[PDB]
DNA sequence: AAAAA
RNA sequence: GGACCUGGCGGUGCUUCAUAUCCCUCUAGAGGAGCCUGUUCUGUAAUCGAUAAACCCCGAUCAACCUCACCACCUCUUGCUCAGCCUAUAUACCGCCAUCUUCAGCAAACCCUGAUGAAGGCUACAAAGUAAGCGCAAGUACCCACGUAAAGACGUUAGGUCAAGGUGUAGCCCAUGAGGUGGCAAGAAAUGGGCUACAUUUUCUACCCCAGAAACGAUAGCCCUUAUGAAACUUAAGGGUCGAAGGUGGAUUUAG
């Protein structure tokens, strides 16, 4: 489409909690559980407003139930009213 | 994340601005002072809309009318 | 002597599928989960709703059929989708089963507030993968 | 069976040409790896074991390999040496054995008238379809041994290599860092290193004094301690270059000791640019182009600390 | 009663589009899919499960709907709705010099029928301060009244603005704040005398 | 709209019925047992809050009030207790979700409610008339609606366009040879909407058009005229005024096709390209158009109908199931004796595999077209397809597949004529058949096995019938070219003993066979 | 306390105790022995007790090419139902 | 139908909380007060102790919904130690694998 | 609410369209304890009768 | 201590 | 009573091993001091189970109030779920597990030898074992191919848990069930574990170890304050003067 992207990849975090086994006198026997968490994030840029939500909603048709998402734009603006010379 | 609870459609100047709701209180004093109080807790409070905010300030505004005898009998008067 | 899940063998005549047959330490090895969704994950709410309501949805649907599963239930949470996936023996009328079928529908889709699209598996006989 | 193996042939092959009709290519030029490509893209598999995973390659190599009957409607069986149980093996013995009278009666009659490794168990119950021990194993492996002692020609030779496989690479040497030029940069290369979370870049100068300079200071005001001087000198006093080198470095994480142990393996990797390979190889049969992997070990639960367990009573 | 019907398999053919089979993520049905793949861990003596009744093919969920030529399909059929992107703010330098302004956005997603989201109310306004009409004692009395929330190596201002559920409402708070604080730099009050 | 497992896939028109109606039972039985209970279908988790997800009320809900605790009543035994409620608090019943409802549920009551409501309340009378002849219009009331036209007329009031079509289909309902007259009420009612200064509707120009039709055969040009009026209106005729017209023209028009043509023009006229929701049979005019169009041998009606079906707008395609079944079967059979075999068989996987099985006729003229075609080779699956279907033309159909191999000879590759032949006559003997079972015999001995050939013969020799004079010959002659006379003895003995022609013929066969060979 | 209905062969197992050491060494006597019938055997896919016509699964559902209306099964009719069980 | 009546108590109670929580709220803001004289904060204190019991956050005890056990309850998934790790074999916790290193 | 659940469980047990076997066995050992002759006694009598 | 048209 | 087979045992014999195991031996700990938390006991009306290798900051990752399955006082009988018991039984179970077990066999179906007895079937320069599954290996993950983690059966302990959660038997359902207030959590004496110290290898000013100085530390007890709670009686911390006993622990033990 002409969007020009990379790749990068985002250290993971696993998180591992201990829990008891059994429900009695059984402290020595411990079982544990993880939590994969992975990251992968791109970084579109140079995009207008109708491509980003084209672009949103082509990823939004296709999202697994598997993963999230984290839309994160910064939109642009040139100057506010008041700003200038503005006395109250 | 703004489809349906949009505050009844609000602006900024009804959750920053709540000068225009304390008539019934002095300028300078304790009371003042606990209203600005929960005035400034209630405008950094992102959980409760704005009818709410009025509804405490208005018990809180009755409650302090009501019991007026311990006010006065504070060496200080209650407007 | 730590037994899970597993099926204890005894002599040669249990046909054991591929779900019973595995411990879970092999889940993310050699098996894998029935749901999947995002509310495990760290950093979101919204998680004992979600076992809550696939819990009872694994109890209606084992209740409404009498021994019409030949394994378990594969839901996948996709916002705002329960797709069901689940596995019918051929032992009925393809009437009762389309009925049947409908009538989960409308009722998980009425009362989950969710569009609700069931998707089954017609298998012959019982699943069996060894003789554990 | 037969005729399942041919219907499992002929999906494979309907599936490869769908394959190949879908992803836009050619029927002809779409090879096994780009089957397994293919496979590998469109079933995301999201699991450890290999095993596990969505393999539709060849069917003769996931189906196992089923035995032909030896015996035929009348009943008597094929091959002569079939009434014990272990046909293919006796039959290879037997062979082999004719073979070493053969060049017996060869080498007397010569006389009068006058890398690799073999195979394994394994290998060769997979590659003979057929189930062994080991002392038989051990017999044949001897008897191989006591052939390849006697003379044996060309014929005996590709005969004794058709049974024997091919050992591994062994060479074990360093890697020469090239000199790199970056804006007149004479004696200039750069390497890294990590021992126990400790990460360190060394930058070799040939042309300098004789200090260190870690993070723009001087290494003394960084390590005030002894140990940490005597680890970095310990490399340039192995190699003989003491006050002839004006290095940096730059090292982020980990206490004193695990710093000073990535900069010395650092500036030891680096320190193989300007040199020959004998001093390289001196150094590392001594200790020093290696890495440490004495990484701290998780503890484990109902215990005191990794290896201390609680006071377990007897009594 | 009982009946028997063949499958998809052997009905379709061979010249025939991929995503008019599978248009939606389907949740892979052995029966219109001619690829009898295998997945699972097989026994030392043994073949392991096909694609019939497979476990592991219906739990992991399948790509078989984002063909190649589907994709490039799809990708051109939503040209109409797309907006070419101007050549004069191709770099970041006249992009920062014409638009030096930065409205962040926190948009997540909910496992659920839940729509709303407790952390998609903050909207941090990054402007550059390196572009604006500030002097020296206007500068130093708005650099005064900020105190931390402004960077002193890369000059961007970061104001972090989150007391409303809605955003619309803290960008104008926002922008009000700011323009408050461009008042007041160019007043001078009647203890600015004994600094 | 089913689903996608190959053992619950839909085989015929039959199958898809019964699921398509268990799932509306389903449905049904599921807002029953939703409304039985409310109280369990009320928190609500979601966010957008969808409008669909909440049941329906019954009950009243106010109990002090008169007019509105009786549109309660009525809209959320409940007509008949609204009204006594409305009778007993005094509460004036309005021509709005009250008569048209009393109408609804129950025609005497509903007239009997409407008189006491005009008698003892004198509000608006226009309205009142139109409901009171929209409801005689169902229960066969003349005068009733005369009057109504009368009393709205003389109100001072404009005539609703409902009650004048109302009454002039109970007019034109029960018309026994009229001409005139039609168009003498088709005069006055334009007359009467000129004087009332309004335009004639599309549905009463429609209803005009089906009454007129539903009375002679030869009765197309009121239709036509109607339909003509309607489209000069403003906007778009309804269909189901062309349908009429094509229906009655087809009826008429055996010897020229002239106002059937007439009838699809200006049904494509009407509604060809957008399918705009005006009417209430807009799939009829497209089915009477491809029959006329498959009766006709048309390819230009044919393919107007296919691209004006669901190439565009999938609405006046199919109304139903059996017109469904119809025209696809209509459209198979034009398409297998139009063009050669590959339309043919385009519009065999388009239709019988994308909707349903077929029926008789049309699984005749499919095995005719392939048959004249050399295409014999998928018969098996065509029978299944007509046996499932149909536990009655089964036989026939299989008899027709099998006619296609029983005369030839022996080939070298015709092994999937003999295969459909043996698969026929499998089904044909486990249904539950004489000339089944000869023909049966006769392919068997036409194909080439021997074994097969004499279990055939085996067969058929036990159904009180012996084979044809042919078959005798034939299998005779084999017996004498294998050292081996006993099959023509045994056919001679079938042949004398069921008390057939052939016997002394048969007989000289038999002694040559057993003499010579 | 809810959700704790298990499946039916759990139930099972836990009733008749077959399953542990009493039956390895003659701790018990041969005859004190509970045994097990099938519960789910005579019972249609939709048997109720209050008796609703279902025409997807108790009465047929296409009647001579038409449909049934649901209705309601009276009190004779549940009575005789439930001599018959 | 229920069987344990703790359960039922604690639901009540979390119940009766939710229903009174205003008041309680104005009462905690008029106690934790440095200003305004101690007769406000002493008849707020009687008012807060005349009020009747099992109204309280205080008394919320976070237990399970399937087994209803007063100790050892996770506060993520509202459960105890053992139903997770059942339902965690079992294998409806997509994610939550056993621990491997 | 809980509650609710459980009264949707039950009414849909006694309508047939849940077949819950723990109840359902709940209700045979009642029967069967009941049978064997030791039931529960009306309202109003036990300790004093 | 024998086997739900 | 005589004879044969298996298991356990022999302070029963020969040979080879134990890599934290036995010392010749190395390091760190309990048993000697104080506090806290478990057992039992003391008067009381004040809970239950565990109570030897395989149990103790045990069920509890919370006993101030619900969390008290304990008691006393005031009441109720659709008594609150078309029911139920927090009454008694693991010596009725499902389910979650423990040392043996830091391993190498358990082992569906046949053949041979004990004249066809309980039983046994080993010898590769070979005198009767091939054999479905289970167990190790084979495998996943961390820094691989080391190591670690994770797995590790058939059975023993009528082993722990009917008080993770459901269920079997006896009794009640005008009660052992339920609604409100208070109390049981204080020490005559026996006891496991954890924490704090036993000097010049200690501590203070600042400093993350180039200085200067003092020939080591607080349990508990008194008062006040801070954050939360409806109430501070012990739970968190800090401030103010005072502050036990201890200049390295004997028989008896653990880990590396
Ligand atoms: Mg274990
Ligand atoms: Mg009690
Ligand atoms: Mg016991
Ligand atoms: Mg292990
Ligand atoms: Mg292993
Ligand atoms: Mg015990």
């Amino acid at each position: 489409l002409g969007i020009s992207i990379k790749v990068h990849e985002p250290p993971r975090k696993i998180e591992r909690f201990t829990l008891l086994q059994s429900v009695h006198i059984y402290k020595k026997h411990r079982v544990q559980y993880e939590m994969r968490t992975l990251y992968r994030c791109l970084e579109l840029e140079h995009l207008t407003g109708s491509t980003a939500d084209v672009y949103l909603e082509y990823i939004q048709r296709n999202l697994p139930e598997g993963v999230a998402m984290e839309v994160t734009k910064t939109q642009l603006e040139q100057l506010p009213e008041h700003i200038k010379e503005p006395i109250w | 994340n703004e489809a349906g609870f949009d505050d009844d459609g609000s602006e900024f100047h009804e959750h920053i601005f709540l000068e225009k709701h304390l008539e019934s209180f002095p300028k300078q004093g304790p009371i003042r002072h606990f209203m600005e109080l929960v005035t400034c807790g209630l405008s950094k409070n992102p959980y409760l809309s704005v009818k709410q905010k009025v509804e405490h300030i208005e018990w809180f505004r009755n409650y302090f009318n009501e019991k007026k005898d311990i006010l006065k009998e504070s060496n200080i008067q209650f407007n | 002597k730590n037994r899970a899940a597993r099926v204890r063998v005894s002599k040669g005549d249990k046909p054991v599928t591929y779900e019973e047959a595995h411990a879970p330490h092999y889940i993310a090895h050699r098996k894998g989960w029935l749901s999947l969704h995002t509310g495990n994950l760290d950093g979101e709410d919204h998680a004992a709703e979600r076992t809550v309501e696939d819990v009872f949805l694994r109890k209606f649907m084992w209740g409404t059929f009498p021994g019409c599963l030949a394994d378990q239930l594969v839901l996948k949470r996709r916002g705002n989708q329960l797709e069901i996936c689940a596995v019918v023996l051929r032992q009925l009328s393809p009437h009762k089963y389309y009925f049947l079928v409908g009538y989960s529908e409308t009722l998980l889709s009425y009362f989950y507030k969710c569009p609700v699209r069931l998707h089954l598996q017609t298998v012959p006989s019982k699943v069996v993968y060894k003789y554990l | 069976t037969e005729d399942f193996i041919k219907k499992q042939i002929e999906e494979f092959n309907i599936g490869k040409r769908h394959l190949a009709n879908m992803m836009g290519e050619d029927p002809e030029t779409f090879t096994q790896e780009d089957i397994d490509r293919a496979i590998a893209y469109l079933f995301p598999s999201g699991l450890f074991e290999k095993r596990a995973r969505p393999v539709m390659k060849h069917p003769e190599q996931i189906f196992p390999r089923q035995r032909a009957i030896q015996w035929g409607e009348d009943g008597r069986p094929f091959h002569y040496l079939f009434y014990t149980g272990k046909q293919s093996y006796y039959s290879l013995m037997h062979d082999v054995y004719g073979m070493l009278l053969n060049l017996e009666k060869h080498q007397s009659h010569l006389q009068a008238k006058s890398g690799s490794r073999w195979l394994i168990k394994e290998e060769l119950e997979e590659m003979l379809v057929e189930k062994l021990s080991d002392l038989d194993y051990m017999q044949f492996i001897r008897l191989l041994e006591k052939l390849l002692t006697s003379q044996c020609g060309a014929a005996e030779e590709e005969f004794v290599q058709r049974f024997r496989r091919s050992v591994t690479l062994e060479s074990k040497k360093q890697l020469i860092e090239p000199v790199q030029y970056d804006e007149q940069g004479m004696a200039f290369s750069k390497s890294e290193g990590k021992r126990k979370t400790a990460k360190a870049e060394a930058i070799v100068y040939k042309h300098g004094s004789g200090r260190i300079k870690v993070n723009g200071i001087d290494y003394q005001l960084y390590f005030p301690i002894t140990q940490d001087r005597e680890q970095l000198m310990f490399p340039f006093h192995f190699v003989d270059r003491l006050g002839k080198h004006d290095v940096t470095c730059t090292v982020s994480g980990g206490g004193r000791s695990a710093q000073a142990g990535a900069i010395r393996l650092a500036m030891a990797k680096a320190l193989c640019s300007f040199v020959t390979e004998d001093e390289v190889e001196w150094m590392r049969q001594a200790g020093l182009l290696t890495t440490d992997p004495r990484v701290r070990e998780r503890k484990k639960p109902g215990q005191e600390g990794a290896r201390r367990k609680f006071t377990w009573k007897k009594r | 009663r009982r009946k028997a019907l063949p499958p998809r398999t052997e009905k379709m053919a061979v010249d025939q589009d991929w995503p008019s089979v599978y248009p939606v993520a389907a949740p892979f049905k052995p029966s219109a899919v001619p690829l009898p793949v295998r997945m699972g861990y097989p026994v030392k003596k043994g073949v392991p499960m096909a694609k019939e009744g497979n476990l592991e093919l219906l739990k992991i969920p399948n790509f078989l709907h984002l063909t190649p030529v589907a994709i490039k399909k799809h990708c051109e059929a939503l040209k109409d709705f797309c907006t070419e992107w101007p050549a004069a703010l191709d770099s970041d330098e006249k992009c920062e010099k014409h638009f030096p302004i930065e409205i962040d956005s926190t948009d997540y997603v909910s496992s659920g029928p839940s729509v709303r989201n407790p952390r998609a109310r903050v909207v941090v306004l990054r402007v550059k301060l390196s572009s604006l009409n500030l002097d020296d004692h206007a500068k130093k009395k708005l650099i005064k009244l900020v105190g931390e929330r402004y960077c002193k190596t890369t000059d961007v201002l970061t104001i972090k603005t989150d007391r409303c559920p809605l955003r619309r409402q803290n960008y104008d708070y926002a922008v009000y704040l700011l323009t408050v604080l461009y008042h007041e730099s160019w007043n001078t009050e009647e203890w600015e005398k004994s600094k | 709209v089913f689903q996608d497992d190959p053992y619950l896939m839909p085989a015929s028109s039959l199958e898809s019925r019964s699921f398509l109606l268990a799932k509306k039972s389903g449905e049904n039985v599921a807002k029953f047992i939703i409304n039985s209970y409310p109280k369990y279908f009320q928190k609500d988790i979601a966010e957008p809050h969808i409008p669909c997800l909440m049941p329906e009320y019954f009950e009243p809900q106010i109990k002090d009030i008169s007019e509105a605790a009786l549109k309660e009543r009525i809209e959320l035994e409940p007509s008949t207790d609204y009204h006594f409620q409305q009778t007993g608090q005094s509460e004036a019943l309005e021509e709005e979700n009250d008569e048209t409802s009393r109408r609804k549920a129950g025609t005497w009551r509903a007239k009997n409610n409407a008189e006491r409501i005009f008698s003892l309340m004198p509000e608006k009378n226009e309205h009142s008339y139109c409901t009171m002849i929209r409801g005689m219009v169902k229960h066969r009331a003349y005068e009733q609606a005369l009057n109504l036209y009368t009393e709205l007329l003389n109100n001072r009031l404009h005539a609703d366009v409902y009650t004048f079509n109302a009454l002039i289909e109970a007019t034109v309902c029960a018309i026994n040879e009229k001409f005139e007259e039609k168009w003498s009420k088709i005069l006055e009612l334009l007359r009467h909407m000129v004087a009332q200064k309004v335009k004639p509707n599309l549905q009463t120009f429609n209803t005009i058009l089906k009454c007129l039709r539903r009375f002679h055969v030869f009765a197309r040009s009121p239709a036509l005229q109607v339909l003509r009026e309607m489209k000069a209106i403003g906007i778009e005729p309804s269909l189901a005024t062309y349908h009429h017209i094509i229906r009655l023209f087809d009826q008429p028009g055996d010897p020229l096709k002239r106002s059937s043509f007439i009838i699809y023009d200006i049904m494509n006229e009407l509604m060809g390209k957008r399918f705009s929701p005006k009417d209430p049979d807009d799939d009829k005019f497209f089915q009477s158009a491809m029959s006329i169009c498959s009766s006709l041998r048309d390819l230009e009606l044919a393919y107007q109908v296919h691209g004006l079906l669901k190439t565009g707008d999938n609405w006046k395609f199919i109304g139903p199931d059996q017109h469904r079944n119809f025209y696809y079967s209509k459209f198979f059979d034009l398409i297998c004796l139009m063009e050669q075999i590959d339309v043919t068989l385009k519009w065999y996987e388009d239709l019988i595999p994308s909707a349903y099985f077929p029926h008789s006729q049309t699984m005749i003229h499919l095995l005719q077209a392939l048959d004249v075609a050399n295409r014999l080779e998928v018969i098996p699956k065509i029978w299944k397809d007509s046996k499932e279907y149909g536990h009655t033309f089964r036989s026939d159909l299989r008899e027709e597949i099998l006619m296609l191999m029983a005369r030839d000879k022996h080939p070298p590759e015709l092994q999937v004529a003999f295969a459909d032949c043996a698969a026929d006559i499998k089904s044909a003997y486990e249904s539950q058949p004489a000339t089944s079972l000869n023909c049966i015999a006769i392919l068997f001995l036409r194909a080439g096995r021997t074994q097969e050939a004499w279990k055939m013969l085996g067969l058929f020799r036990k159904h009180n019938k012996i084979p044809r004079s042919e078959l005798l010959n034939e299998l005779m002659d084999s017996a004498k070219v294998s050292n081996s006379p006993s099959q023509a003895i045994e056919v001679v003995e079938l042949a004398s003993a069921f008390s057939l022609p052939i016997c002394e013929g048969l007989t000289q066969r038999v002694m040559s066979d057993f003499a010579i060979n | 306390s809810f959700f704790t209905k298990l499946t039916a062969d759990e139930l099972w197992k836990g009733a008749l105790a077959e399953t542990g050491a009493g039956a390895k060494k003659g701790r018990g006597k041969r005859t004190k022995k509970k045994k097990r019938k099938d519960l789910n055997r005579g019972q249609i896919i939709g048997e109720g007790r209050y008796g609703f016509l279902w025409p997807g699964l108790n009465v047929p559902l296409m009647k001579n090419g038409a449909v049934q209306t649901i209705a309601q099964r009276s009190k004779e009719e549940q009575e005789k139902v439930e001599a018959d069980m | 139908h229920y069987v344990d009546w703790r359960m039922w108590r604690d639901v009540k109670r979390r119940k009766m909380a939710y229903e009174y929580a205003d008041e309680r709220l104005r009462i905690n803001s008029l106690r934790k007060n440095t200003i305004l004289p101690k007769i406000l904060q002493d008849v707020a204190d009687e008012e807060i102790a005349a009020l009747p019991r099992d109204s309280c956050p205080v008394r919320i005890r976070n237990r399970c919904v399937m087994t209803s056990r007063p100790r050892g309850v996770k506060r993520r998934w509202r459960l105890s130690r053992i139903v997770f790790r059942h339902l965690a074999d079992h294998g409806q916790l997509s994610g939550i694998q056993r621990a491997t290193w | 609410n809980h509650h609710t659940y459980a009264e949707l469980m039950q009414t849909l047990r006694f309508l047939g369209l849940y077949r819950d076997e723990h109840q359902d066995f709940m209700d045979e050992q009642k029967r069967l304890k009941k049978l064997r002759g030791k039931e529960k006694p009306k309202k109003g009598e036990g300790k004093r009768a």
